């Protein structure tokens, strides 16, 4: 349906590669990295 | 439309144009709508995907 006037112009926007569910995946596994080893 | 060219889809628009308004623009002085000549309704054009 209708989106924008920038979509209508050539103007697309591509999304991102990594979606925020993995992001914060890989920053919950961080986190439970540096809680059960530190920094070895 | 009344020498008006373009190309998209022309839906059914809620637009409420005032008796001297033919056809309405956007920020990019594109035609977001436009009044039939003759059944004098408001068709929202937007173009083909
Ligand atoms: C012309 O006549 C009527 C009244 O103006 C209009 O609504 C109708 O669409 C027209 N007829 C056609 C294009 O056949």
């Amino acid at each position: 349906d209708l989106i924008c006037a920038q979509k209508f112009n050539g103007l697309t926007v591509l999304p991102p590669l990594l979606t925020d569910e993995m992001i914060a995946q890989y920053t919950s596994a961080l986190l439970a990295g540096t809680i059960c080893s530190g920094w070895t | 439309f009344n020498g008006l060219t373009g190309t998209g889809v022309l839906t059914e628009s809620n637009k409420k144009f005032l008796p001297f308004q033919q056809f309405g623009r956007d920020i990019a002085d594109t035609t977001d709508a436009v009044r039939d000549p003759q059944t004098l309704e408001i068709l929202d054009i937007t173009p083909c995907s």
